[PDB]
RNA sequence: AGAGAUUCGCGGUUAAGGAACUAGGCAAAAUGGUCCUGUAACUUCGGGAGAAAGGACGCCUGUCAGGCCGCAG
RNA sequence: GUGGUUUGGCACCUGAUGUCGGCUCGUCACAUCCUGGGGCUGGAGAAGGUCCCAAGGGUUGGGCUCGCCCAUUAAAGUGGCACGCGAGCUGGGUUCAGAACGUCGUGAGACAGUUCGGUCUCUAUCUGUUGUGGGCGCAGGAAAUUUGCGAGGGUCUGACACUAGUACGGACCGUGUUGGACAGACCCCUGGUUUACCGGUUGUACCGCCAGGUGCACCGCCGGGUAUCCACGUCUGGUAAGGAUAAGUGCUGAAAGCAUCUAAGCACGAAGCCGGCCUCAAGAUAAGAUUUCCAUAAAGGGUGGUUAAAGACUAUGACCUUGAUAGGCUGCAGGUGUAUGAUUGGUAACAAUUAAGCCGAGCAGUACUAAUAGCCC
């Protein structure tokens, strides 16, 4: 009888993703309202953090946007994630990645699993 | 311009004189004032 | 998280390269200012014949902050430095392009002209 | 920092008040029929609720 | 505040404190009951409980495991040897602690504590 | 009119629009009328209800006549509250359900005891001077408490280091998400004052 | 010996900002080694000068190159 | 005429009433800066100007040291409190010994002057204030739930949109939407800490040695980090005016056949007053009320034990064996990030497979350990 149980299973949301973890690069496909419209935007980088419990997680994506870094914080039961894909798998040494901010180029690249 | 002020004369419950109430109702909702 | 002096980044095609917040709008004791807020600022450097003059004190809306940005839909962005667009009077882009990206933020600061830039995150 | 004035007798005594030795708290132990202190070992048998906790030779 | 935090520091900076335990769980497990003061015995259970469930697997990595807390070559044989047979098939709880007396010197409260399966007349 | 509840924790869940909401569990028991008190008899109408169950070990004689009386199980916290619509009797079981037409509920607890406290932390003072510049060990201290010979006194209501936390607190309008009968469930958007496991009144 | 309130003493970390502090950058932070490049005004021709500004640095293998590991040599 | 807030007059208090600004913490007045309500206007509207009522709440950050300037804001009010506040801070200025310049003096030295440097002592007795207990009282003893005599807190405000570019450039009134500041609570989120914990690594010492560990070097350094505690985070609050009023607006109406808001009566009318909201609150000795129980084992307690999201000590809460109170143990959420060994590869440094391993302040289950009804009212 864990209260807090029943209350995230009844008010359940989001969909099941591929399995990932920090130093994997994965695209993301948000849902957008644009005023009127529906758009789908999709976000490209690679995990450098994810944390919290269970299916309350949430993953933090890092990506270079004309020369400019950006991270972006999701909720893994966010409703607005329509679809998320594993593009490379990583190969890092720790579990949260805050070295890649003070890295660039061909220095900040991360080694692929297989 | 639905608003409308309403303004009510009613016998004092003190005095006894025939003073006024007003506010602020829409203007179907007049009925259920006066 | 933008306070009195700090400095920006200049993220448009006018002269100015970097700038100095004098101070932050919209009431007494008010500390920080964040992505879409409008500021004050002194230019602090210029390109070569540069438009606008190094001293000048102009008005800018801020851009991106590296501090993060929460969104009601639980999702946060930050970005790797503090940017701001000059304003004129009128409050309208001094210049003609913006360089990098600009957060979601700022299509509902009425600031929808800076629909200009490359990517809105 | 310093007393105006020295304290009387009375103005001590009632400061005293509440100065005290402490009760220890002593159970009989009926079966060696002598003192000890409660939730302790019977230091003298060695016993602790009718167990030989300690044994003294 | 010290809401929910779970260990006694007793007075001593964070080294000096593994050390006493270190040297007290050693001497817990050399001579089967000590005497000490109700706090430190107290903080010692906690201490000294874990290490001794690790025995439950005869393991070189169990052995190695148990070594970095203990650092006593003697301790460590007597535990992996007589104090392994002696608490096996035990859930739990395998010392006691039992208040005594107190000082003279400065009145602290003193106790034993003792490792359950030799004390035979307390079974 | 209101209910006991009990805090179990706090999480955060998704709206139908898509909105990220805080949100606080509590446990809101069927609470039982234990004594019924009336203008004739008390001087004021309010009904006393009981909460989470209780033993005869932990019930004193004179608490167990009164539960005897009431002809209920014992309960172990009781608190009184007003206005009730509708008229109950003695024994009666209300239920989570009770708020199940509120929009916003007002929430009564204890928060957390923080023992003594400074005047920093405590009422939110300055500190006199600066880390250095001549610092000696005023860093969070108080300052002047009063003026000179004209008052010679400090004034009462000074604000001055103490208890603080560990009382009565009130938060207002607390919207409701859900009401949950199967489990007796309420969640509310927002915290309240307590830690988990703490008694709670929430008033409609 | 306990306990781990306030407060002080000596230390550690700190988002975003970076002298806005203050009489005053006081204190703290920062700089720091070896080798190799490269060093301005001025000068009493000795200096200024370690000016300033850059690059390399661990381990293994082979006669400086090839490889290996880490956030960081 | 009033004030005592300027320059003065007097010399009544003073074996020390010891110091200008700034900081911190305030408190009061109203001679009102903003917000609220009105009269007059040389008030078309909109801006204002002057006057009246009104002290509830607010009343910025900088470059310079009363004042000037920069950028704001609804606004950046004036005064009292030993020009509030150094047994609360500071020491820039001022009072001191060193030295120098200008000027005066034969000189020692001096100054409507300037300049660089120059020890801020005291363990809080009484009272005061903020918290927290012990005793007794309240008709004999108690466990709960309470009424409220009273006290304290709270009280701010912006920009937009429609009405409507209409009434007369540009509205009053009315309605809706989002901000700033401040306060309370809280830790799901974001962010910090986290000398519990996990990993990497330099030097050195020890276990012949190796492997694997461990001590010390700021926690050696470095990278992370649960609970707790937090703000940079998140929720919530401040409205309106129920009653009586202020300045003012009026109705009816005499003294005074007219007039007149008043003398008899009656409507109104402010962020101000009393309430409403929140917290405390029957030592409120005027010691209140209701329900239940009433002496000895566990009617009520105390001492004691296991302890706590409770705490300086206390007090408070849970549990004390027909017991889940704490620990352990068995599982999980979670932190770290792939151990030890064995193979397979590589000449090697190392890599890959294998189970990761270690920890788990949180959660659940479980009497293994500890919680003896002994002693005293
Ligand atoms: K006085
Ligand atoms: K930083
Ligand atoms: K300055
Ligand atoms: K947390
Ligand atoms: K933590
Ligand atoms: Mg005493
Ligand atoms: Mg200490
Ligand atoms: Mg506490
Ligand atoms: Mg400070
Ligand atoms: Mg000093
Ligand atoms: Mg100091
Ligand atoms: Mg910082
Ligand atoms: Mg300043
Ligand atoms: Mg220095
Ligand atoms: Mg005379
Ligand atoms: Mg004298
Ligand atoms: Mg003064
Ligand atoms: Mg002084
Ligand atoms: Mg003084
Ligand atoms: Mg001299
Ligand atoms: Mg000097
Ligand atoms: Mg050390
Ligand atoms: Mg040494
Ligand atoms: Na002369
Ligand atoms: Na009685
Ligand atoms: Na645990």
């Amino acid at each position: 009888m864990d209260f807090i149980k029943i209350v995230n299973e009844e008010f359940k949301s989001g969909k099941e993703h591929p399995k990932f973890n920090s130093g994997d690069t994965i695209t993301v496909e948000y849902r957008i309202k644009e005023g009127n419209k529906e758009r789908i935007q999709k976000y490209r980088g690679v995990v450098i953090r994810i944390s919290g419990h269970g299916d309350k997680k949430r993953f933090t994506v890092r990506k270079i946007s004309d020369g400019i870094g950006v991270e972006r914080i999701f909720p893994i039961e966010s409703p607005f994630i329509e679809n998320i894909t594993v593009e490379k798998y990583g190969k890092v040494r720790r579990a949260k990645l805050y070295y890649l901010r003070g890295l660039t180029g061909k220095k900040a690249r991360i080694k692929e699993r297989r | 311009r639905t608003y409308s002020k309403v303004i009510k004369m009613v016998k004092s419950p003190k005095t006894g004189a025939y003073t006024f109430q007003e506010e602020m109702v829409p203007n179907e909702a007049v009925k259920d004032f006066f | 998280m933008i306070q009195q002096e700090s400095r920006l980044v200049v993220a448009d095609n006018s002269g100015a390269k970097e700038a100095l917040c004098i101070r932050v709008l919209g009431g007494t004791r008010r500390r920080y200012a964040s992505v879409g807020d409008i500021i004050v600022v002194s230019v602090k450097s210029v390109i070569p014949s540069s438009d606008i003059k190094k001293g000048a004190v102009s008005k800018a809306v801020i851009v991106r902050t590296k501090k993060e940005v929460r969104r009601p839909d639980g999702s946060y962005i930050r970005f790797d430095d503090n940017a701001c667009v000059l304003l004129n009077a009128a409050g309208d882009i001094r210049g003609s392009r913006i360089f990098g990206p600009v957060a979601r933020e700022l299509r509902g600061t009425n600031m929808k002209i800076v629909s200009l830039a490359p990517e809105v995150l | 920092a310093h007393p105006k004035r020295r304290q009387s007798k009375t103005r001590t005594a009632k400061r005293r008040t509440h100065d005290k030795a402490v009760m220890p708290t002593l159970a009989k132990c009926p079966n060696c029929g002598a003192w000890h202190i409660y939730h302790t070992v019977c230091g003298d048998c060695g016993y602790y609720r009718g167990k030989l906790a300690i044994e003294k030779e | 505040m010290r809401h929910n935090k779970k260990f006694n520091h007793l007075g001593r900076k964070a080294a000096h404190r593994k050390a006493m335990l270190s040297n007290m769980a050693a001497s817990l497990i050399l001579h089967k009951r000590i005497f000490t003061t109700v706090a430190k015995a107290k903080a010692l259970r906690i201490y000294v409980e874990p290490l001794l469930t690790k025995t439950k697997e005869d393991t070189t990595h169990s052995r190695r495991i148990a070594f970095s807390y203990l650092q006593n070559k003697y301790a460590l044989k007597e535990l992996f040897g007589d104090v392994a047979a002696k608490i096996a098939d035990r859930p739990g709880g395998y010392t006691r602690i039992l208040k005594t007396g107190y000082r003279l010197g400065d009145n602290a409260a003193m106790c034993f504590i003792e490792l359950v399966d030799y004390n035979e007349n307390m079974l | 009119p209101g209910l006991l509840g009990k805090k179990i924790g706090m999480t955060s869940v998704f709206s139908a629009e898509g909105k990220n909401l805080p949100c606080t569990v509590i446990e809101v028991g069927p609470c039982v009328v234990t004594q019924v008190k009336t203008l004739e008899k008390d001087g004021y109408s309010a009904l006393q209800l009981g909460f989470v169950d209780a033993k005869e070990k932990h019930t004193t004689k004179p608490l167990a006549g009164h539960f005897k009386k009431a002809n209920v199980a014992p309960k172990r916290h009781l608190a009184e509250f007003k206005n009730f619509e509708g008229e109950h009797k003695l024994g009666d079981v209300l239920n989570v359900e009770f708020f199940s037409d509120a929009d916003f509920v007002d929430v009564v607890g204890t928060s957390k005891g923080k023992g003594f406290q400074g005047v920093v932390k405590r009422h939110g003072f300055g500190g006199v001077g600066q880390a250095t510049h001549g610092q000696h060990n005023r860093l969070r201290a108080p300052g002047a408490v009063g003026a000179c010979s004209y008052p010679a006194k400090v004034f009462k209501g000074t604000r001055m280091a103490g208890q603080m936390g560990n009382e009565r607190v009130t938060v207002q309008n607390l919207e409701v998400i859900k009401v949950m009968p199967e489990h007796n469930l309420l969640l509310v958007k927002g915290s309240v004052p307590g830690a988990k496991g703490s008694i709670l009144l929430i008033e409609k």
